RNA sequence: AGGUAAAUAAUCUAAAGGGAAACAGCCCAGAUUAAGAUAUAAAGUUCCUAAUAAAUAAUAAGUGAAAUAAAUAUUAAAAU
RNA sequence: UAAUAUUUAAAAUCAAAUAUAUAUAUAUUUGUUAAUAGAUAAUAUACGGAUCUUAAUAAUAAGAAUUAUUUA
RNA sequence: AGAGUAGAUAUUGUAAGCUAUGUUUGCCACCUUCGACUCAACAUUUCCUCUUGGUUGUAAAAGCUAAGAAGGGUU
RNA sequence: AAGCUAAGUUGAUAAUAAAUAAAUAUUGAAUACAUAUUAAAUAUGAAGUUGUUUUAAUAAGAUAAUUAAUCUGAUAAUUUU
């Protein structure tokens, strides 16, 4: 993960999901594009 | 033949409901506990001497526990007392030393006026032994491990150097009139007091000690003694309790 | 959308609707579960607990419709899908294949305990839940069969957790997961 | 530094009180105008009751009163906006606004017309 | 004049009963209500220099209503004197340990006036998670109410 | 900067009372002595704690509930 | 009516109200987003505290104690 | 912006922006001791140990970076 | 010699279990896809939490005794565990 306050999807494979009171972005291709908000 | 009784509608119509399981209930606590299955026995620490393992020729310091006249008096159950345990007595005592009430109690349970009574807590109703029944050292097997309880030797009022192994101060380099003292006992204004549990001089010893996993070296019914490997707490003639251990069962 | 789509029921498959014994309620808007939907078929049967605002409709073919809150809408689609899955299970039961793709990585049934052997110096595995049936044609292939699509897939996931597929690509592959794309050496 | 515990909003009760005060101020002005009108009527040659009745009531001549009467300069409470009953224009705040209750003697001071766009 | 007469019944402690299964007030509100009863503010003979409050029996306390996520998230605190010994327990945890009754009691305690009488008043309140209790007999009950 | 220097007004200084949890300087109000029926000020009205009932919306975070923490990000909602 | 790219406005525009000749015109007045994260240190949780967000089945009965606009 | 055999966002991140802390050097003037020894208590912005995500820069082993974590320890 | 002592001896570093953090999942709509749920269901997951274990305090409960030629205690004497 890359934990940061700005969570923006990089590519079309990235999908935005919201669990446990936090915004995540998981990417089915590039694991590098894994983000968490806070 | 009825009595003048009334009843509130609020309490009559109130549907029946069972109260759920409280963790601070005795029953629940019992379940939680890590108790031994069998019972134990009361003993007197007599002294210490060396055991020699005849095959390996190895010297083991051993303390002798004398099992004179040990007898189960009565037991406690989950239904009545909220835990499972057997009250064991040890040793004969002269009528003169025993209270009338206690004598009566003893009579109730067909035993002689005992020297020391102690409960051993067990797991399940299976662990209990029939009351009025005698116990011998043969209740334990050589090689098995036991947990021992006894009261440590009293050291009286002790300093912090002896109680908690404080380092004290330097012996000679200016140091004045404070060689064995504890040093600072707190911080300045921002607690502004001495915190609870500050290590300080005070009475040490004469307290209960549980010593775990001691090996039974020997057990001789002909002498009424058990041999335990190592040191057991308390002075000569102190009352000790041995149960089969829980960690190495 | 999904909820409104009708559900064809073959002959030999019953979709009955009932109440519950002790209806449970879920707060936070609320949602009260008093209804039951019980699906039955040649391969087995399963009961799905259901809200209250959901209404089955039996045609000569069934429908499901809800009394139009967002929560209700969310539920509706789900419930139809669930019942569809149950229908599929009860007739043409559900199945998932796990292909073990590492050297000496293999699976073996010990009765109905599954021991996955994948590189560990200790052996490990798990027991199949009621309604799940495993078979092992090769020691490298394991096939899980059951009426409950959710349960079977959960089981599969659990098994694959032991060794997920590496990126360079020994491991356990569920179904048609070709997730491992081999990095170049 | 020194704790002046004064909130940035007002309680509903406070707001209501403020509204009431505003209304009262308007009423005073109205009363004044009425008095002036009836004086004028009396001067002209009418009774009190007659004056009260009169359709064509006289506006006040004195500048200040006239200005007060104008809703452009001095709004009435029903006319006035929420944003002006409970906030003032502060030249040095964030949002250029500040709760009226912060203004020194806000219970006595009247202050309706904030700037047009601020 | 009015104060003169047999005043024994006024200062009689009534036992009240609240079935939390059949009461739809949420925790805090209920507690507040109970507090008044405990103090004795409901009766016109109350004077602040006197504990004259009634007994309250709460039953079926397991079905008390708590709103939002408070069951999980609402944390009760306890501190010994010793720094670092702050215990913070979630409502659910407390319930598991002692019971819903405890929860209710705490609320009532908080509500009550903070003086000597407090503790007595608190102890007057008797709470039970389920239905059964030993006070069933002594709840106030009229002869005309006996239709049921 | 609870800094410093002046300007305007108030209060404090020399001002008790009610409110602001506690409070020199804030918000109201100036104690001759009582009495306690009626108006009330500022502030409040579930309990602690004197006193409350409504209407329409919004919020699900305990956000917030008398001391508002920023850029920015995400999600939704309206308008074109 | 779906998707589409900005904006978060009563200035303009529309609606409503008041004052002037008056079923119209003139002038003035008022009406245009919300969550979450970002968020953090040392004796102890810290709205002053308790605590507050409601629900059929049933209560001579609870339904914010928050935010915004109001009424009695 | 730019490095990073390619490619801003593995790892790096100029100058400028927005903040937090009151551990530094200061400013204000309400108010008039550094070390060593002993004993430590508390915090977490975690050095180690436990769990985990990212790592053309995760083959492994060592690392790097990030999330949870203050139980034990930290010459 | 006893006693006291460590540089000596012996033992422990508390399981099993329950719910979890970050994280990893199943099915699955709202939103024809996707989505581990800031939806209904279903799971894994830490030397941390709860608990256990240990000591001290407290004393619910239990056994017995009841105005006493030797009831239960204290004062007193000889003492050391
Ligand atoms: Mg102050
Ligand atoms: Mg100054
Ligand atoms: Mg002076
Ligand atoms: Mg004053
Ligand atoms: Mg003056
Ligand atoms: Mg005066
Ligand atoms: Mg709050
Ligand atoms: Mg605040
Ligand atoms: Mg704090
Ligand atoms: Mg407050
Ligand atoms: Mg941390
Ligand atoms: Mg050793």
């Amino acid at each position: 993960f890359k934990v940061r306050t700005s969570v923006k999807k990089f590519c079309s494979d990235c999908y935005l999901v919201r669990r446990k009171g936090r915004v995540y972005i998981y990417c089915k291709s590039n694991k590098k594009h894994k983000q968490r908000q806070g | 033949s009825t009595r003048p009784f009334l009843v509130a509608p609020s309490i009559a119509n109130s549907i029946t409901t069972e109260a759920p399981a409280i963790n601070h209930s005795p029953e629940l606590a019992n379940a939680r506990k890590w108790l031994p299955k069998r019972c134990g026995l009361i003993t007197r620490k007599k002294g210490m001497m060396p055991y020699f393992d005849k095959s390996t020729g190895e010297r083991s310091a051993a303390t002798i526990l004398e099992v004179n006249n040990v007898e189960v008096i009565m037991h406690r159950t989950s239904e009545v007392n909220g835990y499972f345990a057997c009250q064991v007595g040890y040793g004969s005592r002269h009528l003169s030393k025993v209270s009338r009430q206690m004598l009566g109690h003893f009579a109730s349970k067909v035993v002689n006026p005992k020297e020391h009574v102690a409960e051993f807590r067990v797991k399940d109703e299976k662990g209990l032994i029939p009351p009025g029944t005698l116990l011998k050292p043969s209740f334990f097997k050589e090689g098995q491990y036991v947990d021992v309880r006894s009261v440590s030797k009293g050291k009286g009022f002790t300093g912090v150097m002896k109680r908690y192994g404080f380092k004290g101060l330097r012996a000679s380099h200016g140091t004045s009139i404070m060689h064995r003292h504890g040093g600072s006992y707190g911080q300045n204004q921002d607690p502004g007091r001495v915190l609870p549990g500050r290590k300080m001089p005070g009475h040490m010893g004469n307290e209960h000690v549980t010593i775990q996993n001691v090996k039974v070296l020997k057990v001789d019914d002909e002498n009424n003694v058990i041999w335990v490997k190592g040191s057991v707490a308390g002075p000569k003639n102190s009352f000790v309790k041995i149960q089969d251990a829980i960690k190495k069962t | 959308q999904v909820g409104s789509l009708p559900l064809y029921i073959s002959p030999e498959v019953q979709v009955s609707i009932n109440a519950l014994s002790m209806p449970r309620i879920i707060r936070k808007t609320s949602m009260n579960i008093s209804q039951n939907i019980t699906v039955k078929g040649p391969k087995g049967e399963l009961s799905v607990e259901v809200p209250d605002f959901l209404h089955l409709d039996k045609d000569e073919k069934i429908n499901v419709t809800v009394q139009e809150d967002k929560h209700q809408r969310s539920m509706w689609g789900t419930v139809r899908s669930l019942i569809n899955n149950h229908i599929i299970g009860v007739t043409e039961g559900h199945l998932a294949v796990l292909r073990f793709v590492g050297t000496g990585y293999r699976a073996q049934l010990e009765g109905k305990f599954v021991n996955v052997k994948v590189g560990a110096s200790i052996k490990q595995g798990l027991d199949v839940p009621e309604g799940i049936v495993v078979k092992t044609p090769a020691p490298t292939s394991l096939i899980i069969e059951g009426c409950n699509k959710q349960q079977v897939l959960l089981f599969a996931a659990k098994l694959r957790k032991f060794h997920p597929p590496e990126p360079y690509g020994k491991g356990i592959y569920v179904n048609d997961e070709t997730i491992k794309l081999k990095d170049k050496k | 530094g020194l704790l002046w515990k004064i909130p940035w909003r007002m309680s509903t009760h406070q707001k209501t009180r403020q509204r009431e005060r505003l209304r009262n101020v308007d009423q005073v002005i109205k009363q004044l105008t009425l008095g002036l009108h009836v004086q004028r009527c009396q001067d002209k040659g009418l009774t009190y009751q007659e004056a009260m009745e009169s359709k064509k009531k006289y506006k006040p001549r004195s500048k200040s009163l006239r200005l007060l009467n104008k809703p452009s300069v001095f709004p009435k409470e029903n006319q006035m906006s929420s944003k002006d009953k409970y906030w003032t224009f502060d030249k040095k705040a964030v949002g250029y606004r500040k709760g009226i209750h912060k203004v020194p003697k806000w219970t006595k001071i009247s202050i309706r017309k904030a700037p047009k766009f601020f | 004049s009015q104060k003169i007469g047999h005043s024994g019944l006024a200062f009689a402690r009534l036992w009240h009963h609240v079935d939390v299964a059949r009461d739809k007030r949420t925790l805090g509100r209920l507690a507040s209500a109970i507090a008044i009863t405990l103090i004795g503010r409901h009766k016109p003979v109350y004077h602040p220099s006197q504990d004259c409050g009634d007994y309250v029996v709460v039953t079926n306390c397991q079905k008390i209503r708590v709103t939002g996520k408070k069951f999980e998230q609402k944390t009760y605190w306890s501190h010994s004197g010793r720094p670092g010994q702050l215990k913070l327990q979630t409502m659910n945890k407390v319930v598991a340990d002692k019971g819903f009754g405890e929860i209710l009691k705490k609320a009532v305690s908080g509500m009550l006036p903070k003086n000597k009488l407090r503790k007595q008043r608190l102890d007057r309140l008797k709470v039970f998670d389920g239905s059964e209790n030993p006070y069933k007999q002594n709840i106030t009950a009229f002869a005309h109410e006996q239709s049921s």
